[PDB]
DNA sequence: CGAATGTGTGTCTCAATCCCAAC
DNA sequence: AAAGTTGGGATTGAGACACACATTC
């Protein structure tokens, strides 16, 4: 009794607006299905961002549909919620997710599964945005209603969760009901903690998508996770992180002659034909040309070579009180009586 | 520029007969067809604002049927909860302007005179600031060499202590009049406390000079451009062009460095030139992130910029946390798809029909 | 009046280091990335007619790294097939033109005084009649009222009649030349009768010369033409499924468009509305002149500003067009890709643009 | 012993007037025809081209066309298609919708031979073709010509343009047609069906009325798709019974007399679903017709209120000066001929 | 109602810029 | 001979100002 949480594959990205970074996500998430079909997992859960884009091209969505059909084909329920690039914005359009009706559930509510003898609950939600917090409550008070009865328990959102993403969170922690397990999505860190005696767990992306996301790839691999739901409970012993093969990025700041030696020796101990990015010292580029086919592309940028304390500091060099200008500056501009303190400056601290 | 918009009520003003619509913090975008009234909205809030001239033709702005408009405006702005009211009846026209419930001015003239020292922004500068309509995005860009500076004082914010030095010419000049009420009449020991007040005067003058615009406006514009020119390259490097870094002057023209030569905004093209006053409109919000947090209206910025430009500054205008509420007006779908509010504006009979979404 | 590019090469041309580019006849879309290079092919037909200007710098439009320009480009007009060839080395400048093969002209300023005659265009309305830039295809509508008609008169082939108005010019100035070197001078009288001959001719010449004028044949006969223009701008306009009566035009070629309700000028349209009606009056004086003046036009991103659905409804209009030969447009746009009969890929490696084209 | 289906020209998503109904009428017909389709129970489908209206559809659009052809694949009933001009994708690296029905239809680009009740009947055909790549089409069709000659039932797949049928924008003439005994054509949405080269070409017309130039051709002949029976040794007119479908209707009226405002409601009251009503109504006629925008879908519909060298001696000599002259003299202007060698012939000839 | 207003428009200017030909 | 030097030409930007148009007291 095994399943896969999978999220943000954020297929149809055109990254640097350049053919290759868009097909490079297009074999990662072949490879993952690759992966997958190998393990034959009971359930695979797709917790949202399967696509770029609400309207993404054929390629991506034939790419998406024939490994769908595959994981269906091989007796694999998948079930997926809708991400936040894929919640349709218009009237009459619809969700890219619906071309996979036939091979995924689409989860919006409860569902049971059995397996080898066994009631697992399984629910989840599309993206809810902050603004609609509060229905977004509701349902998950009404998943915590339906669950009580059985021990295991999985809840599949695509969100963001307040002590985990500080900058665009849409539910707090506190919100989140018991369930053994976490299928979350929408931050491509790879996150994987206890949580209400359970597991939450962040998928993490698939491909490299924003450039913050090397730094993890060299510290902790982008891919999918295996959970062993099989014993009554779940800790972090039974889940194992399966790694994909990224694209390799460098990163250089050239600005002194030492940091040309760091380029070829790492570009060469890398699995394929690496990105480079950062500053490169104008001095140094055209000696760095013999090399640029063992790279992909070379987004290095080429280099030549408070006001409130601000105020005060330009007045004491001139060779005026700053505290004075500054006094006066809120003085007149808060349209306070400058005559009032004017006068009383010239009497007791002048020369 | 705390500057904030909350809402407005229009009465057969062009396209809109009669519209409520309500504004929020964040991305709000108004989207529509080809003349469904999306442009029409932005031209009523300036009329709020300023009143009726020349250049904004009453005949223009009346619904070609009607002989009347009304329109009410909220907003706040440092914190104060404000309300203009414009109406022209039958040939006669009146304003109100409310702070807080209680009313401020009745006249029109009063309401003008009012809404420039509140903004600290007058009609026209007020176009190159907030307001930038179609195809002007890159018209701060090209200004006049002292409309350029100009305008860049009210958005780096240094614009106020041009305020101080012409309010130090109202107070240098009264302290030398208790200085001529000794030196008109010392002609025709205790000598010393004479000589005590021509010294003060003459410390006001190295005062004023100190608000005056070669003495610190131009020593803090000075110390700002490296941090704009910063985050220009920052916003300009996102939309993946094949340019080494962008220059910034201190005189605020900007040139870009290609490998083999360097280019102006002459050179570049008419997406280019857009990808450049964008990021740079941005740049100068992300340098005073707190200091000046404003609001900022665009008229279908992606214009002149192909699939994966318009792609990318969606992206762009996600990450920004400079600017708490701007509107955006597009007939593209890029930007349907970020926006946290979007406003859906179609025409039935001429007639213009507001559809808020949360 | 039938003018059809052929085809043009460039030498280190702002981006293009080396670009050779066929045109073909019909519907020519240019695609690209932003600043991939598709104004600069165009930038470069400019150049080759006339030469730069002072604003037109060289440093403008050499390669930033490169010291030489060089384009030559070959075209048809009325029949016959041209070609131009300017250069700039190192400081020195230079410029061919030939005809059917051998040369008519080989110094700069002989180049451009000749590229004026046989186009009937100088630099000014070349860029208000063929060649349209970006936003530009709207501005002449709003344009000042001296500047409107005098740009209606070129791509109406009106402009043919201002030429004899001032080489008639010539003429009357130039035979009353004729009297002063007669004035100046048993054998008398037979020149009394030269005085009443010539002098009622010279009247009679000026006579004729406001014949030429603008306001003597040329506005009578643009009033003559807007009848025609107004039925295809309406036929054209409503092609957009735009909520107005019908679209009236003045004589003065300004426009006024019926509401139910009102009356509305180009001063009140939106900015799509603008660039709605500018092309369908641009093809509606396309459609009127469809033997005088049988050229072909240029536009650069015209559905801008277009939302979706006037994008795909104008691509629709452009397939029904038969009285414009060729008509290139570049677009970073899809809707008019599918509709196009060439599609002129254009791609930048790094700063250098390569031009690949599927025919 | 066979039957099969001939449909062409769908035009999944296909938004006329950016209207939503218009847009669900074309989803509606097309499902309507698949459901007819099933009903059936043909052996092949034969989709000429033009499937969807764009090459990048809603995805609605692409979801009724694949649960469509799952259908048909599903039930034994092999469908084969042709890319049409809306369909082949304009840049490289990008698909076409197509792609997504691989798994249900055959999309073709060559020759297939299939045995159906106890014979071999020869398909073949090929996209869509523009009008440069003639010479690669005839190519093809030389080509399909040489494979063919062992069949005696032979059928092809065509979406292009032949000359005798729209003199606009045809991409083919007849003569390039080799002899099969089918042509299953499109890209025109008026329905043909006439002899041709000892066989039967046919254009499947389009499903719902796509460009406003075909309601002409819809009430005469209606839209569906054709239903063909290839039982004997060759075909003929009276083995193909064409299939309608009920479309939205349209009502014309040119209301600006009260005789011709009786033919508006008594036609719009008189036709299947909400009419949608266009052409031009005198302004004092409109308001009161527009007490049934209730029983019409969209009214588009007008509000109506209430060479030169001819031309330019009549304006001279009307002024009063010879025409004759200005003429002859405006043509000896504009070429580089003496002005001065015609002129003097004027002043000392025929002057006065 | 007529004057006080900014707002735009047309047009005119001196001045600069830079291409083009010439010595 | 070769190289800059130089004035003829065209267009452009900024700076002035009467002439309108329309709002507004
Ligand atoms: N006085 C008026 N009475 C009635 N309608 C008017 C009047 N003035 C303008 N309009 C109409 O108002 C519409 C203009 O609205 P806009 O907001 O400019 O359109 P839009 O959707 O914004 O397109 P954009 O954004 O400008 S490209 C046009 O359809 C005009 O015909
Ligand atoms: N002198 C020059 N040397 C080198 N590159 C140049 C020079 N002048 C311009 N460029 C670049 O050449 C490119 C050509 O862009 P454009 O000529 O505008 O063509 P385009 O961008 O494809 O078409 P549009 O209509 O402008 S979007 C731009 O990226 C410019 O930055
Ligand atoms: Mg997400
Ligand atoms: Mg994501
Ligand atoms: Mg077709
Ligand atoms: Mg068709």
């Amino acid at each position: 009794m095994m399943f896969v949480h999978i999220a943000d594959n954020h297929l149809g990205y055109r990254q640097y607006n350049l053919d290759d970074r868009e097909k490079d996500i297009y074999d990662s998430f072949k490879l993952c299905i690759k992966k997958i079909l190998e393990i034959k997992p009971d359930v695979v859960l797709h917790s949202g961002d399967l696509f770029n884009d609400l309207r993404p091209p054929v390629k991506a969505l034939r790419i998406a549909m024939q490994a769908f059909k595959k994981l269906h084909e091989n007796n694999i329920k998948v079930y997926i919620v809708a991400g936040n690039h894929e919640m349709p914005r218009r009237l009459g359009e619809e969700s890219p997710l619906a071309l996979l009706k036939d091979y995924v559930k689409i989860l919006d509510g409860k569902d049971v599964i059995n397996v080898n003898g066994e009631e697992i609950f399984i629910c989840g939600t599309y993206y809810h945005k902050k603004s609609k917090r509060e229905e977004m409550l509701d349902k998950l008070k009404n998943f915590e209603s339906e669950a009580k009865n059985y021990k295991k328990k999985i809840l599949m959102l695509h969100q963001g969760i307040n002590p985990y993403i500080p900058l665009d969170y849409e539910l707090e922690h506190f919100d989140l009901p018991k369930f053994s397990y976490y299928a979350l999505g929408h931050i491509h860190k790879r996150i994987l903690e206890r949580f209400n005696d359970g597991i939450l767990a962040y998928s993490g992306s698939t491909e490299i998508i924003y450039r913050n996301e090397y730094e993890d790839y060299k510290k902790e691999g982008k891919g999918f996770y295996l959970v062993d739901f099989s014993g009554n409970d779940l800790d972090i012993s039974d889940i194992e992180k399966i790694d994909i093969e990224c694209r390799e990025f460098v990163e250089v700041n050239i600005k002194d002659k030492k940091s040309f030696n760091e380029a070829v020796n790492k570009i060469e101990r890398c699995k394929n034909k690496p990105v480079v990015f950062g500053k490169i010292k104008r001095e140094f580029k055209p000696w760095f040309d013999t090399l640029k086919d063992k790279i992909l592309i070379n987004k290095a940028i080429i280099v030549d070579d408070n006001i409130k304390e601000l105020l005060v500091d330009y007045a004491n060099r001139q060779g005026i009180d700053g505290d004075l200008v500054l006094s006066l500056y809120k003085a007149l501009l808060n349209n306070e009586n400058w005559k009032e303190l004017l006068d009383e400056y010239y009497n007791t601290k002048f020369r | 520029m705390s500057m904030i918009l909350k809402e407005i009520r229009m009465n057969n003003f062009k396209s809109h007969v009669n519209s409520r619509i309500k504004f929020e913090k964040g991305i709000v975008a108004i989207i529509g067809e080809n003349g469904s009234g999306k442009s029409s909205i932005f031209e009523a809030v300036f009329f709020a604002l300023f009143g009726a001239g020349s250049n904004f033709n009453y005949d223009t702005i009346i619904t070609k049927g009607k002989k009347s408009v009304y329109v009410e405006l909220d907003f706040e702005v440092n914190g104060n909860n404000y309300k203009i009211i414009r109406e022209y009846d039958s040939g006669r026209g009146g304003a109100k302007l409310y702070k807080n419930g209680k009313p401020y001015a009745t006249t029109i003239s009063a309401v003008n005179k009012a809404v420039n020292e509140i903004l600290g922004v007058d009609r026209n500068m007020f176009l190159n600031s907030i307001y930038i309509k179609q195809g002007e995005i890159a018209k701060f860009l090209s200004l006049k060499p002292s409309e350029k500076l100009e305008t860049v004082a009210k958005l780096l914010g240094i614009d106020e202590f041009e305020k101080c030095y012409q309010k130090m010419g109202e107070i240098v000049k009264e302290y030398e009049k208790r200085l001529e009420r000794i030196e008109g009449e010392l002609n025709y020991n205790l000598e010393k406390e004479k000589e005590k007040l021509t010294k003060f005067v003459e410390y006001l003058d190295k005062v004023r000079r100190i608000f005056g615009r070669n003495g610190f406006q131009a020593y803090l514009r000075e110390k700002y451009v490296p941090l704009i020119q910063k985050y220009l390259n920052e916003a300009f490097s996102e939309f993946d062009l094949p340019y080494s870094f962008v220059e910034l002057t201190k005189d605020f023209e900007v040139r870009v460095h290609a490998p083999n030569g360097v280019l102006t905004i002459d050179n570049l093209s008419g997406g280019e030139q857009i990808a450049v006053a964008l990021s740079l409109r941005l740049a100068i919000a992300n340098a005073l992130i707190g200091n000046r947090v404003e609001c900022i209206i665009l008229d279908e910025p992606t214009v002149y910029l192909d699939e994966n430009r318009r792609a990318k500054l969606a992206e762009i205008f996600r990450k920004v946390k400079s600017i708490p509420q701007m509107i955006i007006i597009t007939h593209h779908r890029e930007l349907e798809d970020v926006a946290d509010v979007i406003i859906n504006v179609k025409k039935d009979g001429n007639v213009s029909k507001v559809k808020i979404n949360g």
